[PDB]
């Protein structure tokens, strides 16, 4: 959507239509500081667990990262907005 | 088979975006709430069954993040 | 039931008129306070008290060349 | 394909305007191959005034110049501003089309508004190509709804972080960081930030990317708003500021390096506050950084970004990711101590990568080695990382003395 959020970017552009790669190596038990987590001398009708972001948990957002850029031939123009209602704190 | 579906008993081998559903069923989580409220050991026979239920439920995957988080979070606010 | 029974489950919906009025009111008050503090900090400012910019900053009064156009005209129509 | 003529039934209609009752079909064929022959000789001679007088339009003054050429009397009244109207008449068996001319009172042509006076022909000079491509002078071709209060707040806050002055920017970032009610404007800010970081590919502006990263850093410090629902948009924007290769307009002098360690500190904070075992934010971020670092052909800028993010994640990450590939330092010092090319940009980025690597691997060497460290540098790669480790042990001793 040209007139939606990011209209400023669209106007500035001027577009007007409308074995070390094994999975275990990367598990955070083999890569993290759980030694700090050890505390020495501490001084249903609706699911209880909050719903997570399906796009972050499932989608391949990595496909929106760029391999090569300024020196590359692709182009962009107005895109839509969606307003997820799963998130609380959104009045509508 | 129960009316076409194979049960998971141990005698068997194995623009607004839409309002999402939790990945657990009501019953899959009734198991959870009951198993966690039995595993805090108010009664010993309840604990022991809940511990055997944890020890041999085949479908206890896909509930395991919520069990690991309940353990981890518990010990840290329980010390 | 766990062997073969599945029901979807949803999140707890807050359909209460009292807390919805409170949420919309507090969000409107907070966004207008944030907007007016940002506009008073990045411009000329006045103050009811001596050297008072952190607490109660006033956007300074600027004169218009034609004041009836900004007074009488409706902005939402 | 074939010789196309006017229809023979169009000459029976014309012959009855004359008064000729019955005209035989061999006479009508004799009429229409002559009048369609004279149409094609004025169609092609009007085209000789359209081409020699360079117009490509075939105005009606081209046909009038060709009827003047064939000696035939002109057609009066075809220079006025008209078009092609036709009016259908159904009738009781006689189907035709006519004009339906209209009238106008004579005093409404004496009192018409006059058009504006024309201008005289003048000359204008401009460069079309200057020893190469065309200049960009304007004589050339070019190549749910926020309320007005918060719409105005969004406009002022976003235009305060574009770079007119620094003080309004600091007050706008101190507004974003310390206001209670900025929800309902969080999706607009996330869209603005992610699209603005995307607009770096059209214009490699380092400054506007530093401003957008300070906008994200101000959004994180707000206690009231929860960025859990919008973190999937801000993660790849900061990632783009880390692991992209051209962060600069002039690559040699622009310190893209700081937008690297600033955004690396930012992504370490964004996966400290928000990584949950359902999210898998930190494991995915480490996996992208790792397969960008271990994989060869990657530029020294993106390797710098990968090493910077991995080293800002923590100590165990640099134990189990950075320390296996310390032999890669030899592959780096292949292109630093030893030439033959020197005046390329692959030296400043390489010794920046080297300095970051030995700065971050000095406390890791101080954690997992003996206290003496006599020839650890010799045992290390290039003997420099070991000198840095000795300096780090000295710094740790100084910190202990201060304590």
């Amino acid at each position: 959507w040209r007139y939606g959020p990011a209209r400023l970017w669209y106007d500035m552009l001027g577009v007007p239509e409308d074995d070390l790669l094994a999975d275990e190596n990367f598990l955070m038990v083999t890569q993290l500081h759980w030694e700090d987590d050890i505390i020495w001398d501490g001084e249903p009708w609706y699911s209880i667990f909050p719903i997570d972001n399906e796009d972050l948990v499932y989608g391949r957002w990595e496909d929106n990262i760029i391999w090569d850029a300024q020196a590359m031939p692709r182009l962009l123009e107005p895109p839509v907005l969606t307003l997820d209602p799963n998130d609380e704190n959104l009045i509508l | 088979s129960i009316e076409g579906c194979q049960p998971a008993i141990p005698e068997n081998p194995p623009r607004l975006k839409p309002r999402s559903i939790h990945e657990l069923s009501v019953e899959q989580q009734l198991y959870y709430k009951e198993i966690t409220e039995a595993c805090v050991g108010s009664c010993e026979a309840k604990r022991a069954e809940a511990l055997q239920s944890i020890a041999t439920d085949p479908g206890l995957y896909q509930m395991l993040p919520r069990f690991s988080t309940f353990i981890s979070e518990g010990v840290r606010v329980n010390v | 039931p766990h062997t073969y029974i599945k029901t979807p489950t949803y999140r707890e919906p807050v359909s209460d008129y009292q807390v919805l009025r409170e949420k919309a009111a507090s969000q409107r008050r907070d966004v207008e306070r944030a907007l007016t503090r940002f506009m008073a900090k990045t411009g000329e400012t006045q103050s009811l008290f001596k050297d008072d910019v952190s607490t109660f900053p006033l956007i300074a009064a600027r004169p218009f060349t034609i004041p009836y156009l900004t007074a009488l005209l409706p902005s939402e129509l | 394909l074939s010789n196309t003529v006017l229809p023979s039934e169009s000459m029976k209609v014309v012959a009855e305007s004359m008064g000729i009752a019955q005209i035989q079909e061999e006479t009508c064929q004799l009429l229409t191959d002559e009048v369609s022959y004279r149409i094609k000789e004025i169609a092609q001679d009007a085209l000789k005034f359209m081409h020699m007088g360079k117009r490509q339009k075939l105005t009606t003054s081209d046909i009038d110049y060709a009827l003047k050429l064939k000696n035939v009397e002109p057609l009066y009244g075809f220079h006025a501003q008209e078009f092609i109207p036709f009016r259908f008449a159904s009738g009781g068996g006689r189907e035709l089309y006519f004009y339906e001319e209209k009238e106008v009172d004579l005093s409404d042509i004496i009192n018409t508004p006059l058009p504006r006076v024309p201008l005289d022909v003048c000359l204008k000079a401009h460069w079309l190509s200057i020893e190469g491509c065309q200049p960009a002078i304007p004589e050339n071709p070019p190549p749910h709804e926020l309320s007005v209060e918060q719409q105005l707040y969004y406009k002022e806050i976003t235009e305060a972080c574009v770079g007119s002055c620094e003080a309004k920017r600091a007050e706008a970032l101190q507004s974003i960081a310390t206001d209670p009610g900025l929800y309902q404007m969080l999706p607009r800010f996330s869209t603005f930030i992610s699209e603005g970081v995307r607009v770096n590919v059209v214009q490699n502006n380092l400054a506007l990317l530093i401003y957008l990263m300070r906008m994200v850093k101000a959004l994180m410090d707000n206690p009231t708003l929860y960025l859990e629902k919008y973190v999937h948009e801000l993660i790849p924007a900061v990632m783009t500021c880390i692991v992209s290769r051209q962060l600069c307009l002039r690559p040699d002098v622009d310190n893209h390096w700081a937008l690297r360690d600033f955004a690396a500190r930012l992504v370490a904070q964004i996966c400290k506050h928000f990584s949950t075992t359902t999210n898998n934010i930190q494991s995915r971020i480490t996996k992208t950084f790792t397969k960008s670092w271990v994989d060869e052909k990657t530029p020294w800028t993106t390797r710098y970004g990968s090493i910077a993010g991995l080293a800002e994640l923590g100590h165990d990450v640099i134990k189990t990711l950075i320390l296996p590939r310390l032999q890669q330092e030899g592959e780096r010092i292949r292109s630093v101590l030893d030439g033959p090319v020197l005046s390329n940009i692959d030296r400043i980025g390489a010794d920046h990568v080297q300095s970051l690597l030995l700065k971050h691997c000095a406390p890791v060497l101080a954690k997992l080695r003996p206290p003496p460290d006599n020839q650890d540098a010799y045992r290390a790669e290039f003997g420099s990382l070991g000198p840095l480790l000795c300096s780090q042990v000295v710094k740790a001793r100084a910190q202990a003395a201060l304590q």
